[PDB]
């Protein structure tokens, strides 16, 4: 996150941060005790994984953390349908054992699809992770979070030669200075509503960080609730 | 559910006869004042508790 502010212990309870080959290399948020969401990009291949939730300094000790393995990965059925274009850059992991919640590990709330839209639309939400703090940087070791603008869709084309789809939201400011970026990839864009906060987007892709005149790529998570919630039961 | 969500906290559908029903997502319940959403867990998604 560039141009942001360090979280409070607790303030973004559905993040989770993911390890593997490379160390907090992307995002994700808590959708229940056993599935976690996050982008499709993060998680082509099948290496091993594994998930920290109530994770909040990554090079401290906070008697917060939850560790757990990832033992299966469902990128959406749609995701590299056409090569190179982050279109449907989401998916699902499964967690080996239950995460258990308190105040340092709860869900985000995900509501239908109408909903979600509607939440979007309201035009300002949270974006957090631990990625990098300047474009081609250093990345975070405190959690970092962001409000940023939603952008309409027409300026939003404008601002690119790469293909914005309906599956797609831009949000950020004119400008500049203040964006989502590499390592931040499948954290969560949150709306705030009345206290309780929904998922409304997943960092997704961008040109370079935070430059004037580009915007913050984010998958829209509205198209995709349906199959969130059929892919994550419990029972 | 035209104005202000119909007073819904979350959720506004409308019935009849100019009406609404409120609802909430998973972990809350309708308060008995038939729009507000009250936490039916011990931790409700999308809240923070640490404060
Ligand atoms: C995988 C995920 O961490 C990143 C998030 C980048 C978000 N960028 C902004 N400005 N909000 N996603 C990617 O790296 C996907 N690839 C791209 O974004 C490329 N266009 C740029 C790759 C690069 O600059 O390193
Ligand atoms: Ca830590």
């Amino acid at each position: 996150i560039v141009g942001g502010e360090d979280a409070k212990p607790g303030q973004f309870p559905w993040q989770v941060v993911l390890n593997g080959k490379v160390d907090a290399f992307c995002g994700g948020s808590i959708v229940n005790e056993k599935w976690i969401v996050t982008a499709a990009h993060c998680v082509e291949t099948g290496v091993k994984i594994t998930v920290v939730a109530g994770e909040h300094n990554i090079e401290e000790t906070e008697h917060t953390e939850q560790k757990r393995n990832v033992i299966r990965i469902i990128p959406h059925h749609n995701y590299n349908a056409a090569i190179n274009t982050y279109n449907h850059d989401i998916a699902l992991l499964e967690l080996d054992e239950p995460l258990v919640l308190n105040s340092y590990v709860t869900p985000i709330c995900i509501a239908d699809k109408e909903y979600t839209n509607i939440f979007l639309k309201f035009g300002s939400g949270y974006v957090s992770g631990w990625g990098r703090v300047f474009h081609k940087g250093r990345s975070a070791l405190v959690l970092q979070y962001l409000r940023v603008p939603l952008v309409d869709r027409a300026t939003c084309l404008r601002s690119t030669k790469f293909t914005i789809t309906n599956n797609m939201f831009c949000a950020g400011f004119h400008e500049g200075g203040r964006d989502s970026c590499q390592g931040d990839s499948g954290g969560p864009h949150v709306t705030e509503v009345e206290g309780t906060s929904f998922l409304t987007g997943i960092v997704s892709w961008g040109e370079e960080c935070a430059m004037k005149g580009k915007y913050g790529i984010y998958t829209k998570v509205s198209r995709y609730v349906n199959w969130i919630k059929e892919k994550t039961k419990l029972t | 559910c035209n104005i202000k969500n119909g007073r819904c906290e979350q959720f506004c559908k409308n019935s009849a006869d100019n009406k609404v029903v409120c609802s909430c997502t998973e972990g809350y319940r309708l308060a008995e004042n038939q729009k507000s959403c009250e936490p039916a867990v011990p931790f409700p998604c999308g809240r923070v508790s640490v404060s």
